[PDB]
């Protein structure tokens, strides 16, 4: 039906369905087809080169993602690239270029009658139920951000945070190495990512963190490695999702994931604000980790009842910072744009169906 | 103190700091009977301190001075309230064994714990957070 | 006298969630899977699991009547299992917005809606909600104000207990206006609005379970003291008549109820189920269960919840038993 | 006093190495063993004292078990007594040196760290990987000459063989293939062409190196007695670890095939600079004219892979750069490029003293540099 | 003998008092943290109850709902035992991963500190734990009185074997 | 590897049958083959070589007939050494042409694997010329042994010559 | 092992194999021995001429003498280093039946044989004052009280260590100091002293000589001494020598004994201190196993 183009992997399944139904990364491989794609490109990528196209927002390898979407529409839809409609979304504060050609290709490639290109945040923060609101979308490479209001993005506060998974990813291996062990930039880069998710989460307590680090050994684990050796972590699973909110640890000048937030919510106006604060929510690297929404509720209200004026807590109640935590929020845009594609179908008021498919003027501005 | 604990505010009887002393006189002229007058009242918990210390130490001095040839006879004799009240007064005194030998102490708290039941340790640990 | 030894099962039980002929038991494992069972030649075997949980199990509960089952964990949600025509088990989410991690789950009588030990401040309950496919979400913060431990479901759609983590015995009701069940007056309280309480109990300590006599009076609950406590309300404004306090001398227990209308069973911490009568103006220990208190005894271990038997309504007078090592045992009387 | 010579010592299975620096001989060598047996429960023998003894020694049992320590009540005893009673060393007058087999894990080097320290009340640690201390063994030769961290380290032993690659200092441990032959397969091969002390002084004083038995065959129709008659064994017990099938079927991968792979499975960036200069551990493969046919089998391999791939490819690749160089004398060289590495007036600068573990604890063992 | 009822009455407190049970953190969400380390979680904690037999030796023990408590002075009272146990439990609480329950940094004020959780009480028997910590306390005792008697024989024969050689 | 390749056979034309092809050399009985251009390297002089080289091997890649006929020489080979390892003069010799002029038919017997031996049989149109061939081939390579090994002493060949058949090829010595 | 050895177990094996090998090669090795010193082992020019490589104090002092003496004419340029080269040779030598194990020794117990010529001058003064004491008992106190405080020589062998000694009338008496860095080994120090004192009363040993211990007073007579005073973290032992011991018949064995009595106690503190690792590893291993047997 529809998918979600994303920078490191893709998703795409049924419209108004309950689950996912498949989700392929955009890694190609290069040598068993020609060129390795998804499955082909993961499971045999010790024997061919991997390569992902789509980072930061752009793409390099047009013909590396022509046969991404063909396979796609081959084998993961099983349906007629022409005889059928997708309704797909790119990053936020993505180049108009990028649209157009996506739009070019849509039209003249595959012969699809009908399609839409949106904007992931918007669909991520309708899955909720909300017109009005804000958007935590730390992507894979960038962390981007934009308030929603009116059913329109404000351009003014869009932004992009320089940390992701990669940062964190090497930090904690570099944290893995300095703690006594002797491991490769590169040796096993999956392992890590899956010790990662599986024993670290972030906590705002630096105080009491390295007590109970030095101080018991209920915090410390026993991890198994892919070989057989048996490796342990113990104040190496706290630290790594710090980097998130010292962008200085990772080598970058930044505020924080926090600092920035806010920085952003207080530059507009106090009349959008009221509505902002109850909408604090995150779809994507910002809300998968474990105790983050704790987090990020206690740093709000820190650099609010102790940044601007303030000097007693006599009215700690009047600003409510409503942080959601939704259990879906890695697959929220996706769920969102499934069930808004559905509403759009049988509406014919929709200026794509039929004219950016062949019908082409001079203007192609209302996409 | 808002939660968990029954007492609050019993200044009514704290500010007076005579029916403790009253206790621990009667029981200091007799020295199976100190439990009677020591035992009767227990420290009100409430923002007094040095009455409570004192009452305390005369409950010790008391137990020590006492006839340990029979204890079982009294260790019987003597309803839930009592023995709660006396195996709380030794958990309290064995905190500072350099005052007092504990010696005493630790016999008659391993006696009432074998004699009684093995829950009576378990109902003294959950006490007042500040009695 | 009387036993009966059943799969070891090398895992936390906590729980025993018996079927509706109580033949598909199901109990956690300290992990998100669950172990499921089936009848088999002088035991059970390995029939089943679940999966789709990310955080330990561990609370479920299954209606008899409707034959469904619930479970919950402290992954912020709880999850519904639907028996599936075509000889599985399906999996279904549910809308809820907390604060905390759950701690406990109690279906409801009338299989109608249920309520969920939220550790949060707040006690939430959802139901089916009509011309829509997800339940909806509740909260209530007036009544409590701590975390909750143990919940009970007294036999019907109104009073539904809730077990304070304070020395306090709270107690709530939830009459949605959807539900067309009419909330009968009772001694409880006549003609009670939709938040209320009835009476905050000082327990001797913490708080474990609420008991409940077969008939629906006689409240009763226990705690960590090694003490449990009864109850006749008169009157929602009214003190009760007779609170009578009796502290066993054995280890503390906890999950009791009611095994007949006069007489009640339980067991815990200490390595022998106790047996006591009781009446409104007397009470007394008779003996234990157990005839022989690397054990002499049969458990060697700590006793975990325990469940009633189907029996009667009325008087069931057996019941059955767990620890944290497995070994269930379905006692008598 | 923080001058003076430091000491260096490679502790494994079998024979110990054990010294000073600025030298290039080692000044004892004895096999790992104690001759254990009231009061006075101290009395065991060591070394050749032990060999010499066992007639009484009571069951001379090994302390090391596959390089790693196991026993360390007897290592600690084995130790200290070939440190007073063969060494004559001070240890309050300098620095210390420990060893450990390649991925050394933090709970054992942090053992012996702290059992080295405590006991002795010694002042200053060091420990690094084999793989280091044998490539910079080969900074003498006139190859390199200079400090140049990149490379390979294939250790041949006498029970089995490895390979630890190292880039850019730090060894990377996640792709390495092992060749469980060793010289007991070339022993049993001699052995069996010929229907333990024998035969090792026969493995140990005439052994061959040709390119093909082909040829060898040829060259030997147009030789000596010592010990009772020698021939082809001599040309034939080389080859038994080049072609593993003519020795043992089961490890098929020869020895150019296991290289191959190793520089392969890493990434290209990487492999490009390993497979530049590889440098062998101990003296096990150290025949003559045995470097150079190693470096003839590699470059006749990576043919295949090389000139066959710049047509299937299309891309001049002129990495024609592979320069093997054999050590001199490596059968005890693990510590002869470790007193070259310590001599350097930084050495000091990468320890940890009596200050900075009084208040640490045996928590900083295990981060150490260059 | 002060002995024997001190050993008594502690491991009848700890085999009252050991009760462990699953209890989620009521601040912090989807982290079980302890009750006696992390914040205050006063109305969680019970009374600290100690026993003593003497005034150089004790035993706090602590109690709470998964954040039970324990540790105990050994006796010392020349330099020759002191710097003895503080090496032996200097040596035992670096390796705490091999008992996965001692800790690492004693609380202040005392030799050593036991931790125990619900999966400590899960994974393992209660009473054998009871009568293993007393099993514990005597061999570490009696190892003390050995180790105090082991030096004399190894300095007698130093001094026997030095000056018998001339 | 260290084995012993044909170097002799290829995939444009020779004159094959069944499985295996011809190879022309000098000989003084009869054979099936032609006079070759140049005795400078012949056929049956390698292949004795290939067999002392395979001697110790474990196996070769079977491609066509280069293969099939290598084989063929070294089991040849490997027997006439067997039976005139440490026997007299007289009898090795009567041994040796008691096995190369023999009545042995075309290859296909029973007992011996007919897989090693030779796999596609093709017994009508060549049976004399493989039979006459064959038997031509087995007489020279025995007579070239007992020329070569044999040292000056009174036809006493060389010891190892005789001493390293202990294995053969594709372990078929015992 | 109850007794250090003097010889140098390195030097005594290199020495007997090299005599009776038949290709001697080059050598590049540098040992060192206790008390801070250093040997060089190498030949200069050829092959087989082996050249084997605080000392002021003793230079002022006199005592190349007894060195020359006993070594005959194998002396050689001081090559600057050690200050006391010696050269040998493999091809010169006058007997092979034992010369080479008497040299062999000398060679390794040349420490010893350097650090034992101050007690020359003091066997040669006690002789003497016992000489002049013989026939009138009576004036020797103040006679042996004036004939000390300024021969009495001090020995630098460290850069804290220092001990000295003077003569008396029928005996000498020594002393020597310590310096430890830890209190477990102050304390292992402090108990062995004690022991060697407590042991004398043993009648199958009060033959012994007397020892006596002092922590925090040293002697009056010795506080003179321009070295350290009295320190805390300091202890000072002395010992006496009688003439049964200080005999010439038995003057050689004594001082081997005594010139490595500092490096046996701290030897011995070691070994104890790794006995009681031993027990603590075994007393972890049971209660570990304890541990995973408690699991049901
Ligand atoms: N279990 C996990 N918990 C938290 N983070 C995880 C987990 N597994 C993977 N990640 C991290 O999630 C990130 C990728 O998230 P996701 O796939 O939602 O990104 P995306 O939406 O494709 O990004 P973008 O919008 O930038 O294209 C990576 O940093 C990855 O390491
Ligand atoms: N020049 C040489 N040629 C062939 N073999 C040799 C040569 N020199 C030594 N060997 C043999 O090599 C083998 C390995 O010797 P090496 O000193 O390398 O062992 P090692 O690495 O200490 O052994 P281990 O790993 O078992 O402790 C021994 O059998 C030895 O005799
Ligand atoms: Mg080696």
């Amino acid at each position: 039906i529809v998918l979600d183009n994303g920078t490191g992997f893709v998703k795409v399944g049924y419209a108004k369905d309950n689950f996912p139904r498949f989700q392929f990364p955009s890694i190609v491989g290069r040598p068993i087809k020609d060129v390795m794609v998804g499955d082909e490109a993961e499971a045999v990528r010790s024997l061919l080169q991997v390569k992902y196209p789509m980072e930061n927002g752009i793409i390099r390898d047009f013909e590396e993602m022509n046969q991404l979407w063909d396979y796609t529409f081959f084998e993961k839809l099983k349906i007629d690239p022409r005889g059928r409609k997708i309704l797909l979304t790119e990053p936020p504060m993505n180049p108009v270029a990028n649209r157009e050609k996506m739009c070019e290709t849509m039209f003249e490639r595959y012969g699809f009658g009908g399609v839409y290109v949106a904007i992931q945040a918007v669909l991520s923060l309708y899955a909720q139920g909300l017109s009005s609101g804000v958007v935590v979308d730390s992507g894979d490479g960038v962390t981007h951000i934009v308030p929603v209001y009116e059913s329109v993005v404000l351009n003014h506060l869009v932004g992009r945070l320089d940390v992701a998974g990669r940062d964190a990813t090497r930090y904690l291996i570099s944290l893995l190495l300095r703690k006594g062990y002797a491991f490769n930039r590169t040796a096993d880069f999956e392992t890590v990512r899956e010790m990662k998710e599986k024993l670290c989460y972030v906590s705002y307590d630096l105080e009491l963190d390295h007590k109970l680090s030095e101080e018991t050994t209920v915090l410390m684990r026993n991890y198994t490695l892919p070989d057989g050796r048996v490796i342990k972590v113990g104040s190496e699973r706290y630290e790594c999702p710090e980097c998130l909110f010292q962008p200085h640890l990772v080598g970058s000048e930044q505020p924080g994931l926090s600092e920035f937030i806010f920085d952003t919510i207080q530059a507009a106006d106090v009349d959008i604000r009221k509505y902002l604060y109850r909408a604090i929510v995150l779809s994507g690297g910002s809300s998968m980790y474990a105790g983050l929404p704790s987090r990020l509720e206690k740093e709000i209200k820190q650099l609010w009842f102790e940044r601007v004026l303030h000097g007693d807590p006599a009215r700690l109640p009047n600003f409510k910072v409503k942080i959601e935590d939704a259990p879906r929020r890695r697959h929220a845009v996706f769920i969102g744009g499934a069930v808004l594609a559905d509403i759009m179908a049988q509406n014919d008021h929709m200026w794509v169906s039929k004219a950016e498919w062949e019908e082409y003027g001079v203007r192609a501005l209302d996409k | 103190t808002e939660q968990d604990i029954f007492p609050i505010r019993n200044e009514t009887a704290e500010q007076v700091q005579a029916a403790v002393s009253q206790l621990i006189p009667q029981a200091r002229s007799a020295i199976l009977q100190g439990l009677k007058t020591l035992l009767s009242y227990v420290p009100y918990g409430n923002d007094v301190q040095e009455v409570r210390t004192q009452y305390l130490n005369a409950f010790v001095d008391v137990l020590s001075n006492i006839r340990a040839a029979d204890i079982p006879a009294f260790v019987k004799e003597c309803s839930t309230e009592e023995i709660d009240n006396i195996v709380n007064f030794i958990y309290r005194g064995l905190a500072n064994p350099q005052a007092y030998n504990s010696s005493v102490l630790l016999n008659w708290h391993e006696k009432v714990v074998e004699i009684s039941g093995i829950g009576c340790i378990v109902r003294v640990l959950n006490s007042r957070p500040d009695l | 006298a009387t036993s009966q030894v059943l799969h070891i099962l090398p895992k936390p039980s906590y729980e025993h969630a018996f079927n509706s002929q109580r033949t598909e038991f199901v109990t956690t494992t300290a992990t998100n899977q669950v172990e499921l069972y089936e009848q088999d030649g002088n035991g059970w075997k390995h029939a089943r699991t679940f999966s789709d949980h990310d955080k330990i199990v561990t609370c479920v509960d299954w209606a008899p009547k409707s034959n469904r089952i619930v479970t919950c964990s402290q992954d912020r949600n709880a999850y519904v299992y639907e028996k599936r025509p075509d000889g599985t088990w399906k999996q279904t989410l549910v809308l809820l917005r907390l604060n905390r991690a759950a701690t406990f789950v109690r279906w409801s009588p009338n299989e109608d809606k249920f309520a969920v030990g939220s550790g949060a401040r707040v006690i939430s309950v959802c139901y089916f909600e009509q011309e829509n496919d997800w339940w909806v979400s509740k909260h209530l913060k007036r009544p409590l104000r701590s975390t909750i431990l143990s919940l009970d479901w007294h036999p019907n759609n109104v009073l539904l207990a809730a077990g304070c983590a304070d020395r306090k015995a709270y107690v709530l009701s939830a009459y949605v206006r959807d539900v067309d069940a009419k909330p009968e007056a009772s001694v409880w309280g006549s003609r009670l609005p939709f938040n209320t309480v009835c009476a905050e109990y000082p327990s001797g300590g913490w708080v474990h379970a609420v008991g409940f006599s077969p008939s629906g009076n006689a409240l009763a609950y226990a705690g960590h003291d090694s003490s449990v406590t009864i109850a006749y309300p008169s009157a929602p404004e009214q003190p009760p008549r007779a609170l009578i306090t009796v502290k066993l001398s054995q280890l503390p227990l906890r999950s009791l109820l009611w095994a007949n209308e006069s007489a009640i069973v339980a067991a815990g911490y200490n390595y022998s189920p106790i047996l006591l009568q009781g009446n409104e103006s007397g009470w007394a220990h008779t003996r234990d269960l157990d005839a022989g208190t690397s054990l002499p005894t049969v458990h060697q271990n700590m006793i975990a919840t325990l469940r009633p038997y189907a029996g009667t309504p009325g008087n069931i007078t057996a019941f059955t038993s767990s620890g944290t090592d497995g070994r269930v045992v379905l006692w008598t009387l | 006093a923080s001058f003076n010579v430091p000491i260096i010592m490679d502790n494994g299975t079998g024979y110990s190495k054990l010294g000073y620096a600025g030298n290039d001989a080692p000044s004892y060598v004895f096999p790992t063993v104690i001759a254990t047996r009231a009061t006075e429960d101290l009395d065991f023998f060591i070394g050749n004292d032990a060999l010499k003894k066992a007639s009484a020694g009571y069951s001379l049992d090994y302390p090391i078990r596959h390089g790693q320590i196991e026993n360390w009540d007897h290592m600690e005893r084995f130790w200290q007594q070939s440190l007073f009673k063969y060494l004559r060393c001070e240890p309050e007058d300098h620095y210390f040196l420990l060893t450990e087999p390649p991925l050394n894990p933090p709970e054992n080097r942090e053992n012996t760290a702290e059992i080295m320290f405590e006991s002795f009340n010694c002042a200053g640690l060091y420990i690094a990987v084999q793989a280091v201390l044998a490539l910079a063994a080969s900074w003498t030769s006139s190859k390199v000459t200079d400090r140049s961290l990149t490379g390979t380290v294939v250790d041949s032993g006498d029970g089995v063989t490895h390979i630890i690659p190292v880039a850019e200092g730090y060894v990377i441990g996640s792709s390495i293939k092992t060749m469980p032959l060793a010289g007991r397969d070339v022993t049993y091969f001699v052995q069996s062409l010929l229907r333990l002390k024998t035969a090792e002084r026969i493995k140990e004083e005439c052994c061959y190196v040709c390119p093909d038995i082909v040829k060898e065959f040829s060259r030997f129709d147009r030789l000596k007695y010592a010990s009772i008659d020698v021939g082809f064994e001599r040309f034939l017990a080389p080859e038994i670890f080049f072609n593993p099938e003519i020795a043992s079927s089961d490890f098929l991968t020869p020895l150019p095939e296991l290289v191959d792979n190793v520089v392969q499975s890493s990434p290209i960036d990487v492999r490009k600079g390993l497979y530049k200069n590889i440098v062998l551990s101990g003296g096990s493969t150290l025949f003559k004219n045995f470097g150079n046919r190693l470096q003839r089998d590699l470059k006749r391999i990576v043919d295949e892979r090389i000139h066959r791939s710049e047509m299937l490819s299309g891309a001049k690749s002129g990495g024609v750069d592979v320069n093997v160089i054999s050590h001199k004398r490596q059968r005890n060289a693990v510590w002869f490029g470790g007193s070259l590495l310590a001599q350097t007036p930084e050495f000091g600068s990468y320890c940890h003293t009596k200050a900075d573990y009084e208040e640490y604890g045996a928590s900083i063992a295990r981060r150490y540099q260059i | 003998n002060t002995l024997r009822p001190y050993l008594n009455a502690v491991r009848s407190t700890l085999t009252a008092s050991l009760a462990l049970e699953e209890f989620s953190s009521e601040i912090v969400e989807r982290q079980s943290q302890p009750e006696v380390e992390v914040g205050r979680s006063p109305e969680i904690l019970l009374k600290p109850l100690v026993v003593s037999r003497n005034e150089q030796e004790q035993c706090l023990i602590e109690s709470s709902v998964n954040s039970v408590r324990f540790s105990i002075r050994i006796k010392q009272v020349d330099e020759i035992e002191r710097i003895l146990v503080r090496k032996f439990m200097q040596f035992l609480m670096g390796r705490a991963e091999s008992f996965f329950i001692l800790r690492r940094k004693p609380v202040q004020g005392y030799d050593i500190s036991f931790l125990i959780t619900n999966y400590h009480t899960e994974e393992m028997l209660k009473h054998k734990l009871v009568d293993f910590i007393i099993e514990f306390m005597e061999e570490v005792d009696a190892e003390i009185s050995e180790m105090k008697l082991f030096l004399n024989g190894r300095a007698r024969l130093v001094a026997e074997t030095y000056l018998s050689c001339f | 590897m260290p084995a012993y390749h044909s170097s002799f056979l290829s995939l444009t034309d020779v004159p094959t049958t069944g499985n295996i092809a011809m190879l022309p050399l000098k000989t003084k009985f009869r054979g099936p083959a032609y006079p070759a251009d140049e005795s400078q390297m012949d056929i049956i002089d390698e292949c004795i070589g290939l067999f002392r080289a395979n001697c110790f091997f474990r196996n070769f890649e079977i491609k066509g007939p280069a293969d099939r006929t290598l084989i063929y020489g070294t089991l040849f080979i490997s027997e006439c050494l067997g039976r005139v390892n440490g026997l007299n003069y007289r009898d090795a010799e009567r041994q040796l042409n008691s096995l190369a002029l023999e009545n042995f038919s075309i290859p296909g017997s029973a007992g011996f694997p007919l897989n090693a031996l030779y796999a596609p049989p093709l017994s009508p149109q060549d049976a004399e010329i493989m039979r006459t061939y064959l038997t031509q081939f087995r007489q020279e390579l025995a007579y070239r042994l007992l020329s070569h090994v044999y040292a000056t002493e009174k036809d006493h060949p060389s010891k190892w010559w005789t001493c390293f058949s202990k294995r053969r090829f594709m372990n078929k010595a015992l | 092992m109850l007794s250090l050895d003097y010889n140098n177990i390195f030097i005594y094996e290199l020495l007997t194999e090299r005599f009776s090998s038949e290709n001697p090669s080059s050598i590049d090795q540098v040992v060192t021995d206790f008390d801070g010193v250093t040997f060089h082992i190498s030949t200069p020019e050829e092959k087989t001429k082996i050249l084997i490589s605080c000392y002021p104090e003793l230079v002022n002092y006199g005592t190349l003498d007894l060195l020359k003496q006993i070594y005959g004419a194998y002396v050689h340029e001081p090559e600057m280093g050690y200050n006391f080269s010696i050269l040998i040779d493999l091809q010169q030598l006058p007997a092979t039946d034992e010369e080479k194990e008497q040299l062999a020794m000398s060679i390794s117990m040349l420490k010893r044989n350097v650090l034992a010529a101050p007690f020359h001058r003091a066997f040669t003064k006690q002789a003497e004052l016992a000489d002049l004491a013989r026939k009138d008992p009576e004036n020797a106190p103040m006679l042996d009280k004036q004939a000390t405080s300024q021969e009495l020589m001090a020995i630098h062998y460290r850069d804290e260590e220092t001990i000295v000694l003077w003569p008396e009338h029928d005996r000498v008496t020594v002393v020597f100091s310590t310096k430890f860095r830890e209190e477990t080994d102050r304390i292992f120090g402090k108990v062995f002293l004690q022991e060697f004192v407590d042991a004398r009363r043993r009648p199958a040993i009060q033959t012994a000589p007397q020892v006596l211990f002092s922590y925090r007073d040293p002697p009056l007579e010795i506080r003179d001494i321009q070295g350290i005073q009295k320190g805390d973290d300091f202890g000072f032992v002395t010992f006496v020598l009688f003439e049964r011991h200080f005999t010439p018949q038995n003057r050689e064995d004594c001082i081997s004994h005594i010139q490595v009595f500092r490096n046996t106690l701290h030897f011995h503190i070691k070994a104890s201190k790794a006995y009681m690792h031993q027990r603590m590893r075994k007393r972890v291993a049971d209660f570990q196993k304890v541990l995973n047997r408690a699991k049901p």
